[PDB]
């Protein structure tokens, strides 16, 4: 996990187009017609982790190995969803514990453009200031979504610094990043916020919420995976 | 009809791109809009039918 067959080129509003297939765990969650409503991350061949607010159902599909959603010829994997596991602790009012697991009906076929992201340990500590990366097909301007997968490098923020803006709206299962000239935006939800752990890209956050206009000077908020990974492991073990 | 039917559509702070319907009193019909996934106001429906049955004529 966490090691793309195709290396990404570094250096979402104000982000940059990604190298095709360089974020192999990134999936597009679409409805039965092919409409992209959220992103997600493959954690293995049978499971995808996304945000609870995305409201995924078994009628939706997981599209893996995609880069250009505007390309009808591009080879991808349209995977059916067998069951949806929404974290029962998801708070629809505070948005805390914003995570959902999707169990695929048919396993994804891993390859050069399709693989898993690593999961952190509940005790992992990704220091504030650490430069991480988020990806997705969300808006690039606050409008239709970009056809090609976007990416952006951004710093993790300390809870104290994040609260300087969001105050008490920041809960224990949330981690902030951004306010650095880039911003996740409509369509990016459920997607990954990854940071390197011993060189391997590890899922530190799941795009959740933030500025209602995707302001690049405001902290973006993500579901804190370290606070939710035990729930993840437990769900996989029981299913 | 409920006054919430006269409120403009509310996307919210979450970053999803979910299609929902809202009643547009100016036109007299329910139209589609993008909902962010959380904190939906009441003029937000999963189908045009639900929207028209709740806000039609407002």
């Amino acid at each position: 996990c966490g090691v793309p067959a195709i290396q990404p080129v570094l250096s979402i509003v104000n982000g940059e187009e990604a190298v095709p297939g360089s974020w192999p765990w990134q999936v597009s969650l679409q409805d039965k017609t092919g409409f992209h409503f959220c992103g997600g991350s493959l954690i293995n061949e049978n499971w995808v982790v996304t945000a609870a607010h995305c409201g995924v159902t078994t009628s939706d599909v997981v599209v893996a190995g995609e880069f250009d959603q505007g390309s009808s010829s591009e080879k991808i994997q349209k995977l059916k969803i067998a069951k949806v596991f929404k974290n029962s602790k998801y708070n629809s009012l505070t948005i805390n514990n914003d995570i959902t697991l999707l169990k695929l009906s048919t396993a994804a076929s891993f390859s050069q453009t399709v693989s898993a992201v690593c999961l952190p340990s509940a005790s992992d500590d990704f220091a504030a200031g650490t430069t991480c990366v988020t990806t997705g097909w969300g808006l690039t301007r606050y409008a239709n979504t970009p056809d090609r997968l976007q990416q952006a490098s951004l710093p993790l923020l300390s809870n104290t610094n994040c609260k300087k803006y969001w105050g008490t709206k920041i809960k224990d299962a949330m981690i902030c990043a951004g306010a650095s000239g880039v911003s996740s935006c409509m369509g990016d939800s459920g997607g990954p916020l990854v940071c390197k752990k011993n060189g391997a890209w590890t899922l530190v956050g799941i795009v959740s919420w933030g500025s209602s206009t995707c302001s690049t000077s405001t902290p973006g908020v993500y579901a804190r995976v370290t606070a939710l990974v035990n729930w993840v492991q437990q769900t996989l073990a029981a299913n | 009809r409920p006054d919430f039917c006269l409120e403009p559509p509310y996307t919210g702070p979450c970053w999803a791109r979910i299609i929902r319907y809202f009643y547009n009193a100016k036109a007299g019909l329910c139209q589609t809009f993008v909902y962010g996934g959380c904190r939906a106001k009441r003029n937000n429906f999963k189908s045009a039918e639900d929207c028209l049955r709740t806000c039609g004529g407002a």
